[PDB]
């Protein structure tokens, strides 16, 4: 239910340490592995943690929120922005935790793929990134639905 | 309490009846309060949400005030009902009675019967949204409005004779409700698809009403907004609109009164933390876009602290491309915007006033924008 | 008008062509243009060659395109209300939406006051639970026995703490005060109270408007500032936020005299905040000496790695306990996130870049610092690491 997960809302919300959000995405991420439905109230506040300046909330970030949208497809269309905002960050990190992510995110998405493949590719063209292994992998992946 | 013990037999005997039930409430309404106070404990009135605006037209409303021949207290009595079931019942059709009941406000006496319950159900919903200050109370009206915000916004953006006051208090109510706080989202859609100054105080008097409850509304709008913009997302007449609203809102508090200092909204502080992401938009394919980008950046103030020398120099860059375009589209009127923006960004530092001038010269000279100068 | 006169007796009219008219009127309408002041574009659009010599429609094209570069804008600040008073409940939800969007003090006193007297036993401050006072304040602020009083108490603290939170430093002000003149009368606790997060508004409102440029705090609140560091009374509740900014901006201001010499013992082993400035102001003041800077290094040196130990699979970042210092690791940072001092901040950077290089990374002084570590088992390397990744992200926020 919602009611039992507004407390988690207002820790991930109000989080300003990385220990209090590293603690309250695990704790998101056991009963998400118990209960995956629980992980849509998380949408938005997993968005903002999308583009995290450290590396292990915005992973786990990541890694929840690819298990959010595993279950329902329409929820793909609503990370469009904050995944392409993470593949052209200015932040370095941000940026390599979403070309790692790609593949799996072009593979749940599928009508915003064009888009995401060429933002990946021009992140790894103008920056100094060879995304050309997931941008391969995504497209024979695109490929094998698309003879289908 | 003869009725409670019906009621509670009924909300069993209702098990899996989605035509019975409706059946029976269409035959009860040719010819209403008791079925209505049993309904509020039963989802049949989550069910009937929905044939509730369908079935009302005006001869129902008719009937109706026909029907009105009951005490004034008992149609107060039945209102607040009318209020709490339209508050805790419904489920998925909520935009589409909101929108009946909005519009059949616009039979006299049905007109302010309507009128009432819409001033009534927004007292409730502000009651119900905040108070208690223990789990938070959960609303299934305003459950069902997070998805339709930009619908929401966009009818509120209309701005009629007396419909926008009641959508924009429940978007505001909807803002302060929302746990996720969808407020920064609703100001997002204000900023733009506002036209005009009219269009551009709704988002204003939004903020106005949410910055007493919620705090970090812009920085969270304009991350949201300018990710919709680098996405796909926001096709470029609402970029635009976005961009050149928000250099209207810098201007208007860079020219202080006490609109600016009673608001205390700091936009252009919370612009400033986004210039890496304006600076792009200079660059823009789009002419509109890119001459907003150019009035917004020409206003905006830097951050704080400094300007990062690839902030800066991304800046220049950005700023030299803009004016020379400008100076081959739109001649000398057109380089107005280019020309601020390169003024003050050679200000800085002295690093900023060489790569301005030294980006100036080398552009001019290029084998590109040389027919500008002969 | 020397310009537009001289224009006006060189151009000769009737008898100057084309060539010498178009020539002209453009050279009018590009000066036009690089005029920044728009009372000199009236200026010389009201000069009678400037109408005669370009045209009757692209002179009001002109002077709109010019008008729109700096347009006048005009907003309504004041938040949507659709009043229409019937009922008692109408009337009692009209107010208390009012006293939810008020910010005035007098306007929320006035409310509370008829609210008060059209119900009987209700209470008021429970009307938005987005009124957050806190915990430690809760039980002394719900202890006052007029109802009326209460409430507006509480009131006044919610609404000037949250004005505090979106930076509306000068309503803050004005809440907190009528707060602390209306708690003067029956209170010495809420006096002591409201006196406490004064200071802590205070210290915002300069750091945040007064400061920004570089300019001194004006003496006052420094002394403020230390005698809420020496108070040392028992019975108030006390924020530990407001020591510890208090701290922070005794070493945003290179306060270091009174950090190092003039603070109270008793001060050092009850606060970690204090021995922390304390340590940090000594080791900024002795950089010009070769070895009497070690002596205060070295301190620091041991209670930051004591800081970022771990005593007994355990991670410091995901217990965020069993660490060895006076602070946790997150409170450390945070607490240096508090500071915008470019030395202080380069001391602790250099401290952190020293100890991630044990198990390289050159942070200007890095020789102060001693090389071998005891206990070099207990430092969680991956919380270091998290940390100056934080911290140099956090500088570089601070100086780009």
């Amino acid at each position: 239910t919602a009611a039992e997960m507004a407390p988690y809302m207002k820790r991930l919300s109000r989080g300003q340490t990385v220990e209090d959000l590293l603690e309250v995405l695990s704790d998101i991420d056991e009963m998400s592995r118990r209960r995956p439905e629980i992980l849509s109230f998380f949408s938005t506040n997993l968005q903002r943690l999308m583009s995290s300046a450290e590396e292990c909330c915005r992973n786990l970030a990541f890694s929840l929120a690819l298990r959010s949208m595993q279950n329902s497809p329409s929820i793909a269309a609503a990370f469009l922005p904050t995944f392409m905002y993470c593949l052209g960050s200015q932040d370095f990190e941000v940026v390599q935790t979403a070309l790692r992510n790609l593949p799996e995110y072009a593979l749940l998405c599928q009508e915003h793929a064009a888009v995401l493949l060429h933002r990946a590719f021009l992140v790894g063209m103008y920056g100094q990134m060879d995304p050309s292994a997931q941008i391969s992998e995504a497209l024979r992946i695109l490929h094998m639905e698309a003879v289908m | 309490k003869i009725a409670s013990v019906v009621g509670i037999l009924g909300h069993l005997a209702s098990r899996h009846g989605d035509s019975i039930r409706r059946e029976l409430l269409r035959m009860f309404h040719d010819s209403v309060p008791f079925l209505l106070q049993l309904a509020v404990m039963s989802p049949a009135l989550l069910g009937t949400v929905s044939g509730e605006l369908v079935d009302c037209p005006a001869v129902l409303s008719q009937l109706q005030q026909h029907l009105q021949g009951f005490p004034r207290e008992e149609l107060d009595n039945m209102l607040n009902l009318a209020v709490h079931l339209v508050s805790q019942a419904s489920g998925a059709g909520a935009y589409r009675l909101l929108q009946f009941l909005v519009d059949t406000a616009m039979p006299d006496t049905v007109r302010e019967a309507c009128d009432r319950l819409i001033q009534l159900l927004l007292l409730h919903l502000q009651k119900l949204v905040h108070h208690r200050g223990p789990p938070p109370r959960l609303v299934p009206f305003l459950d069902a409005l997070k998805n339709h915000v930009g619908e929401l916004c966009g009818e509120t953006l209309r701005l009629e004779r007396k419909r926008f006051l009641w959508q924009h208090q429940l978007l505001g109510l909807l803002s302060v409700y929302t746990r996720p706080s969808c407020g920064p989202e609703a100001l997002g859609h204000l900023l733009s698809r506002a036209r005009s100054p009219e269009e551009l105080s709704l988002a204003t008097q939004l903020y106005a009403g949410l910055v007493v409850s919620l705090s970090g509304l812009l920085p969270l709008a304009f991350r949201s907004c300018l990710a919709r913009v680098h996405a796909g997302t926001l096709q470029p007449p609402f970029t635009a609109r976005f961009l050149r609203n928000l250099a209207l809102l810098v201007g208007w508090e860079q020219q202080g009164g006490e609109g600016p200092a009673a608001l205390g909204a700091h936009f252009g502080e919370s612009a400033s933390a986004h210039l890496s992401d304006l600076a792009p938009l200079l660059l823009h394919p789009e002419e509109e876009v890119a001459e907003a980008a150019a009035s917004l950046l020409a206003i905006c103030p830097f951050p704080s602290e400094a300007l990062s020398p690839s902030q800066l120099l991304g800046l220049v860059r950005a700023g030299v491309h803009r004016f020379f375009a400008s100076l081959r589209l739109h001649g000398p009127p057109g380089v107005a915007s280019a020309c601020q923006l390169l003024t003050r960004l050679s200000q800085t530092s002295p690093a900023g006033l060489k790569a301005v001038l030294q980006l100036l010269v080398e552009g001019a000279l290029h084998r590109g924008n040389t027919e500008l100068f002969g | 008008d020397f310009l537009l006169e001289v224009c006006s007796r060189s151009v000769n009219l009737e008898k100057a062509s084309e060539s010498l008219k178009g020539n002209m009127a453009a050279f009018l309408k590009n000066v036009c243009l690089g005029l920044e002041d728009l009372q000199y574009v009236f200026m010389i659009s009201s000069h009678e060659l400037f109408i005669t010599l370009l045209k009757d429609e692209e002179r009001k094209l002109l002077v709109d395109q010019m008008r729109k570069r700096s347009p006048r804008v005009n907003l309504c600040i004041k938040p949507v209300t659709s009043f229409y008073p019937a009922s008692a409940s109408v009337n009692i939800g009209q107010l208390e939406h009012q006293l939810i969007l008020s910010v005035d003090p007098w306007r929320i006193r006035q409310i509370l006051i008829e609210l008060h007297g059209m119900t009987s036993e209700r209470q008021f401050w429970t009307v938005s639970n987005k009124w957050e006072v806190p915990s430690v304040y809760s039980g002394v602020i719900l202890g006052i026995k007029d109802n009326l009083t209460r409430d507006l108490v509480y009131i006044l603290m919610a609404k000037g703490l949250h004005c505090s939170t979106v930076k509306d430093f000068s309503h803050a002000k004005q809440l907190f005060a009528a707060c602390l003149e209306l708690v003067t009368e029956f209170s010495p606790k809420l006096r002591q109270v409201m006196l406490n997060e004064m200071l802590l508004l205070d210290i915002h409102t300069h750091e945040a408007g007064t400061g920004q440029a570089g300019e001194r705090p004006p003496s006052d609140l420094i002394s403020r500032v230390r005698g809420y560091l020496e108070m040392r009374l028992p019975d108030i509740p006390l924020r530990q936020v407001i020591a510890e900014e208090c701290v922070a901006f005794m070493l945003n201001w290179r306060e270091n005299e009174y950090l190092t010499l003039q603070v109270p013992a008793f001060l050092l082993q009850s606060n970690p905040y204090v021995k922390l400035g304390q340590l940090l102001a000594a080791t900024c003041k002795e950089l010009p000496g070769p070895k009497e800077s070690r002596r205060t290094a070295k301190d620091l040196w041991e209670v930051v790695v004591q800081i970022c130990s771990v005593s007994s699979r355990v991670s410091l970042i995901k217990q965020r306990e069993s660490t060895l210092g006076i602070m946790y690791r997150s409170e450390l940072l945070s607490f240096i996130k508090k500071l915008r001092e470019p030395l202080v901040l380069t001391i602790i950077l250099s401290l952190f870049v020293k100890l991630h290089n044990v198990r390289d990374i050159t942070a200007e002084h890095i020789s102060i610092w001693p090389s071998s570590i005891p206990n070099l088992q207990s430092v969680d390397f991956e919380a270091v690491a998290i940390t100056v990744k934080e911290l140099v992200r956090y500088t570089l926020s601070i100086n780009p």
